[PDB]
RNA sequence: UUUUU
RNA sequence: UUUUU
RNA sequence: UUUUU
RNA sequence: UUUUU
RNA sequence: UUUUU
């Protein structure tokens, strides 16, 4: 990224802090297009997508698995002020306003964590999947519906 | 903090090394799509019919 | 080309930047005639074709395979503004407005790229071909329907 | 026909919204492609007629 | 090529594990995949090991 | 803790 | 391990 | 993400 | 055994 | 490898 956006600065600190949020409120997959944006007061200075994705060797979740507790405390605060809930449950119909803590697309389970919420995490994980298959292969390139003739036309 | 779409470190062809060919002043070029095609003909032809 | 159009300039930078576009919006084959053109404001200063084709040793795709990511970001921008889609799918009936990214006539697959769009790329590649054959030879030149007589007429 | 769910909203009506959403759909498929343009049922002959 | 009695594969069958470790390293750095699957549509980034 | 029309 | 838009 | 006449 | 551009 | 108007 440092080669891409040409900062020569640790402002990328602030940038990636931005990327946390659009990463949160919406899905996580290579199958993304459009843009994203954050704000500065009332402004909406936009930003692109792709090279933050085409330039990691494992996937996007496998890199963002770090940024766990920061957004955790984030939602703790701004939920303590007001009844925020994220997107990912509102499509999947959570019930408890308390259990916003783990309505993420991504997380890493650890041995410091409660019992109850695990159930919703895993059930709502797998059941939120369906239908899409491993379905390995697409189709091959060598597509000659016929063989070369290897002859000659003459009068 | 703001920036632009196009870049310079991108993988790009090179006549010789220092040269970058797709000169990055092309920010402003988006005419009508169909206007550029071959499936529509040209303005000159459109004139000469109208005159013939 | 530098011998042909006699610039003594790197304006050919801008020219070839033009050639990107007519190269994009329409097919790529030796079987081309007519002209092409770009604009300057509202003007339509035209330009010819052939010597950009008769003067490369492998084919035209095999040279334009470079200019990949430039037009990629191009369409990213001008699609982000407005619902552009190119030609090549509109003849082949794409469905998703998002997947304009790879409705080209040409591209080089790489190991930084998604899974999904590959399917449409290859399927719509080969199925967009049909009927045209390898069909090597045309016909030969030595066409004497008869043999010389090698005689004489006399009274 | 349309709405955006938010975190200020009740529990009950969500059920009817989503059930009546998806069940009001049926049958219509993703069904990507139509058909292609290059439709030559034959190949050019590339010959000549003479007497 | 014109100077081996059996074919080219039948000689290059030696050089197996060297390029194997090669791709192990330079894949461990970065998401490389070779050509031969990208024409044939592999799926797993892990299974570059045998897209020869 | 929620769930009381 | 992947697959959660 | 799309697909609700 | 050959035949994988 | 070629062959996508």
């Amino acid at each position: 990224v440092m080669a891409d956006y040409e900062l020569t600065e640790d402002k990328m600190q602030i940038i990636l802090n931005g990327l946390m949020v659009w990463c949160i409120e919406n899905g996580t997959s290579p199958n993304i297009n459009g843009m994203w944006v954050m704000m500065d007061g009332d402004d909406q200075v936009e930003f692109p997508i792709k090279p933050l994705i085409d330039h990691a060797k494992p996937t996007f979740r496998q890199i963002m698995a770090h940024f766990s507790d920061v957004a955790e405390a984030y939602i703790e605060k701004r939920n303590q002020d007001r009844p925020y809930m994220p997107r990912y449950g509102l499509q999947r119909n959570l019930t408890d306003m308390s259990l916003a803590r783990y309505a993420f697309d991504f997380y890493e389970m650890t041995s410091r964590t409660p019992i109850r919420a695990r159930e919703a995490h895993i059930q709502m994980k797998a059941a939120a999947l369906r239908g899409a298959n491993n379905n390995l292969f697409g189709l091959d390139g060598n597509v000659g519906t016929t063989v070369e003739n290897t002859e000659r036309h003459t009068t | 903090p703001r920036l632009k779409s196009l870049t310079s470190k991108m993988r790009v062809p090179r006549y010789e090394k220092r040269v970058a060919l797709n000169l990055d002043h092309l920010i402003l070029y988006t005419p009508e799509q169909t206007d550029l095609s071959n499936t529509r003909s040209t303005r000159k032809q459109f004139d000469t019919w109208f005159e013939g």
